[PDB]
């Protein structure tokens, strides 16, 4: 359903942008890992979590 | 481009003919995929909604 | 369906060119063609519907063995979309073209003795519409033709006024009659009133509309061809063209 | 001399043979699982107070948007379910459906017509006959349960044989009093108040003693391949409705008190591996039946 | 002429005139959706080895917290339910709880108190009289399947009138032997192990030949609107649970084994329309009793 | 005085005494879990594309992936849980798993193995004894209904007596005619169909007048602790399916048509509430017996 | 009412109930698996000059290295499936081969323990009785096909019952002249030379002409889950092989000619389903053991 896709990309970004202020939650090592391709460090954490 | 070959050769070369040249020769994108249907409503608001 | 929306004479005659006969038989046990039967319309009526089962109908039904069988098979198809079930036909047939069976002697099938009233009896002709009664007086003249029975052809059409007057004009020899010709003898096709999703009555009816409703659909699907659109992408047998005649003729 | 049988075995009608192919199971699954769909969206259409949700799973049911004036009832799907539930009943049935509305109505899910995924249990109990002498009467009633009354009034006791079939897989069986029971050919044991048969051991052999009427009764368990999406609760409501909407009614057919004695009574049948298994078809298409006809109700009393 | 009839059947008590109106509907609704909730968190609490979301199933079910050394009873919800109950079985009943916690409850969910949605089959046999001559002896035994039990010690055979109401829709008829069975001023026909009938079609008249006795076994269907969220299994488990809870427990009232006996016998009463909406509520309430009592045992 | 009793009361064998501790009741709470998940894993890969539901939910039962050659049975789980019913059901049977096995398969799931926190309502009726006078014929049929028909050839009205233990919470009997019924030293009520009774209270006393034969149909219910997840529909299937397959073939044992019939035969012997805790274990074992061999048939 | 039956079906001795596990399963699959290695090995050895195939072949079969002056005997593999081998046969034998030792053997190769994902048909005929009348011989010789000769020296016709066992599939039954068969109480129909029968139907009456015998030739077809490597024909020689080699040797056991009068007769016993599982374990040892026999000679 349009409305189970669109709840899970708004509270998916506001989890991401949360977690990503201040000081992240996840530590650079796993960042290098997920960046390897060419993603930024955001985007791949994203996509891991889903 | 895969098999040596050109237009006018696999000219009146039916679908399943073609399939069988691309997947000897180790090619396996040969089928079409399907695409699922996501169901939408609008709420109604002022309208009757669809 | 395919057989349903060829408007022309042309067209449905190259389509009978390129069908096998496997096509006209079912392979379906089906039942019995004439019975009083009780059905189910709940859109309409709590109370079973009644209505009788017919041999021109979108359903398998039992038909007769002899050429008598396999010749109203053919038409049903023509005429409703589905035949008939006639078990163990010989391979040579099956393989064999509509358009061959009804206007070649290489097969080996005797249709010198058949009579038209009593095949207009069977495939029920009081029900048809004038689209299919037209598509029934086509069959029956490439039978004549080949039979060499023109006569009895005309002794038929002078018994019934209306199927004379909108009989087909055509010679089953000749390609420039065929295209000629200006008749319409499309059943199924895209409608020009608004069509719903409703059922009908009659099992002809609900039938009918099954496959209008189909076709449909099939025009808004990928196996549809747009000519407009994709006409160097056909090959050069398929594609339309001023001089395409049909084998002899 | 005197023979009894069950009154739900005798002369079981012929059943259709149409819409038993591949494609046809794919459209009776099919219709299962949307109507599934249909009764639940219809209990969160109620929770939530809106109609969205069941107004999107009747959309995908029938292909159309209700209007409000005009009565649902399913389209298509509903008109091509209640004439297939008629053809599986019988012979006679008109069998008027085409093949086109039947590969389009499949297509809708993605879904396999599988009959034979898993097992499901039916409790009726076959008794072919029960020979019994001239002096000694045998009276049987019941089908999920069988109480068989035997009274001898002959002067000495009297050995009555049992016939419970060879379809059965376990028969237990309980008396008012203690009795004896044996295969044929063998010992008597002692007198006990319960047995556990095999049907296809072979026909048994009771002892009437002179007085008091013997009452035994009777429970049997049949295992039949069933698909997974089965649901035998759900397959004896849509049965009383097909027959209470009057989907049964056709000329020389018998009328069952359940799906529990009409599986058993055509199990219990020449070319009964045949029948079964278009009976089984039918138990999944009265399955969808009645969850559709329970959330698009038309009778009004 | 000797009269037989069926003991669930006899005397329906009057039902309760309470509690009927939209708003308790909703009420009960809302139990029996506040229920399953609380079944369901239960069996989550046990999984995930954590009892969170049992407390805000029991919150929102009884407005206060579970205490370990407190019971945990339910809360008002219960206490209504209960009453509630009482209230719909008899017309003797208190029907003590105010409107105002009636609809204080009927808040806590958003659920229409629509009860005829749908429907469902209640397979109890109304057999309203056998009518038999002289020397023929009748017995009807059961409710979900009623056997009857005939023999004639006369010398010729004997006409047994059968009236099965106006209210089944089908019934039925299987005999031990092959019976002749017919319609009033109709021919009788040849002697078969099955018949199907409509109860509305006029009685029915059985030959019923001399020797020995000829039992027939009797299977109804009748259709009841009920709401969408009727559940059988549950309710005739609610039916039990009350009967042995005592709330049953009124003077000048009847008993009965099952609920579809219950339901059948108020519909077959001199005006059984009435009775069938209140007894469906409270089939309702039953499921929401059963299902909040599993949860919450005392 | 002739003495009729019910026939699924008699000499109930003795239960097994294995698989009773706390890790033992985990492992068949845990059976029952993912049991659960294997059945619904299944319907959801079947309605789509893809089986990974179904691996997901097999790999967590068998402790392996399935594979297209070999066939389904289930793995170690399905061995074990096999076993452990055989176990249950006769003191005889041996008891094959080791408590290591147990405790491993124990530890999947995190679930509390807690066998008495709900309870169910079963419709066994038990008829200890009907003692009946000299002139007077007593037969009783059926468990889930009982069917007591009494004939007496004497000259005046007899006196029967019925018993109908200790342990059922209500019964309800029905008859064919309004009878007489009262308590030990209690005067006469007038002839009523129907009569609700509690067993505690003491043996009755029924009127039987001369001709006329009066049957008598009880329907009772009895209270049962078992766990939240008890189903008794899957129970009942899990009994047959059990049975049909050989899980309690031993010698020197009674066999019953219903796990209701099993578990009323417990309760009324000797040590009877030690012997029912055994047997709603095994009622759960069977529960989950019944929805891994549907997902897996052999 | 003389009774004649197979001699092949009397007295079905017990089997081992030992290395019937799924370690033990896998270790006679493996087994069969590396003799397929070793006799191929030892053909294409022959074929070339070299025999390193059948020295590699040797080292994983006996885990040591094969030497020119030293015997071959097959190594630890061969001398626990010849211990095997005895403990399937009957239960006395002393089953002397530890379970350490057949895990660590089965760990060679990677290979399902399963036995039921084919089939195999066999052909032993089962005539379980042929209850013949007075005045009447029946004589019943063979396995394979049955040939049995009845003579009636009596002018009355005899009515004779055929028994088939109720476990064969389909039976076929030749005569030298048309005779006359039909069931118990169906009318008997025209002579015919053939019959094709169902053993689940029931007894079979035969008609007997009083002035020439009659002698009928029996076949029948029995399917049995065996597993996907089965190989009936190096099953069938392994059995003769092993009966040779004193394999079978113990006290209070019957012999049988092949392995089809073998898996048939205890089929046949009360408990034919858990004693098959074992015999068509025994099938596939035995299979391994003719190929490993015949590749290596002592």
């Amino acid at each position: 359903t349009s409305g189970s896709i669109i709840n899970h990309a708004n509270n998916l970004n506001k989890v991401i942008n949360h977690v990503f202020a201040d000081k992240p939650l996840i530590s650079e090592t796993m960042l290098k890992i997920l960046t390897i391709d060419g993603t930024t460090g955001k985007d791949g954490y994203r996509n891991w979590l889903d | 481009f895969l098999t040596n070959t050109t237009y006018d050769i696999v000219n009146n070369d039916t679908i399943d003919v073609l399939k069988m040249k691309l997947r000897n020769q180790g090619w396996p994108f040969v089928e079409r995929y399907n695409a699922v249907e996501i169901d939408m409503s609008v709420e109604p608001l002022r309208s009757p909604g669809q | 369906m395919d057989v349903l929306s060829k408007g022309s004479l042309k067209e449905l005659l190259a389509h009978l060119e390129k069908t096998p006969l496997e096509e006209a038989i079912s392979y379906r046990i089906g039942t019995v063609p004439y019975q009083n039967v009780l059905i189910s319309r709940n859109e309409y009526y709590n109370q079973l519907y009644p209505d009788t089962t017919s041999l021109i109908d979108g359903v398998s039904r039992e038909g007769q063995r002899n050429v008598n069988g396999l010749i109203m098979s053919i038409i049903s198809y023509v005429v409703s979309g589905s035949g008939h079930y006639i078990p163990n036909i010989g391979f040579m047939l099956l393989r064999r073209s509509i358009l061959d069976i009804l206007t070649k002697h290489d097969t080996g099938l005797v249709t010198n003795n058949l009579n038209y009233g009593i095949i207009a009896r069977n495939l029920t002709v009081s029900k048809m519409n004038c689209e299919q009664r037209k598509r029934m007086l086509i069959c029956f003249k490439l039978l004549a033709y080949k039979d060499g029975n023109q006569n009895d052809y005309e002794i038929y059409l002078n018994q019934n006024i209306p199927l004379k007057q909108i009989a087909p004009n055509f010679i089953p020899g000749d390609m420039r009659t065929v295209i000629h010709n200006q008749d319409q003898l499309a059943i199924v096709g895209i409608p020009a009133y608004r069509l719903t999703q409703s059922t009908e009555l009659s099992i002809r009816d609900d039938n009918a509309k099954s496959y209008k409703l189909g076709y449909v659909d099939w025009y808004n699907s990928n196996s549809f061809l747009r000519e407009r659109s994709e006409f160097n992408l056909i090959r050069l047998k398929d594609r339309d063209t001023k001089y395409g005649k049909l084998n002899g003729w | 001399a005197n023979r009894a049988t069950s009154a739900f075995l005798d002369n079981p009608h012929p059943v259709g043979v149409n819409y038993v192919d591949e494609g046809s199971r794919q459209f009776v699954a099919v219709a299962e699982l949307l109507a599934s769909k249909l009764i639940d969206s219809s209990r969160e259409s109620d929770e939530s107070n809106s109609d969205v949700p069941f107004v999107q799973a009747y959309s995908k049911f029938a292909d159309d948007n209700p209007r409000h004036l005009r009565v649902k009832t399913g389209g298509k799907m509903a008109n091509a379910l209640t004439n297939v539930i008629r053809s599986y009943y019988s012979i006679n049935a008109p069998a008027i459906v085409p093949q086109v509305e039947i590969d389009r109505l499949a297509s809708k899910a993605t879904v396999s017509g599988d009959m034979y995924n898993s097992y499901a249990i039916f409790n009726s109990v076959p008794i072919v006959e029960v020979l019994s002498p001239a002096r000694t009467t045998v009276s049987i009633v019941g089908s999920d349960r069988a109480d068989v009354t035997m009274l001898n009034t002959g002067a000495g006791a009297a050995n009555i044989t049992f016939n419970f079939g060879q379809i059965a897989e376990t028969v237990i069986l309980k008396g008012s009093v203690p009795f004896q029971l044996a295969r044929l050919n063998q010992p008597m044991p002692a007198a006990r108040f319960t047995y556990k048969l095999r049907p296809l051991d072979g026909p048994f052999i009771v002892v009437l003693p002179v007085g008091n009427p013997l009452v035994i009764s009777a429970t049997a368990a049949t295992r039949i391949q069933v698909p997974l999406a089965f649901n035998k609760a759900l397959v004896e409501s849509g049965f009383q409705t097909a027959m209470n909407d009057g989907l049964f009614d056709i000329q020389n057919v018998n009328y069952y008190s359940s799906f529990d004695e009409f599986i058993i009574s055509q199990y219990h049948a020449q070319d009964g591996i045949n029948r079964v298994s278009t009976c089984v078809i039918l138990g999944l298409a009265l399955q969808a039946y009645d969850q559709m006809r329970r959330a698009l109700p038309v009778r009004r009393v």
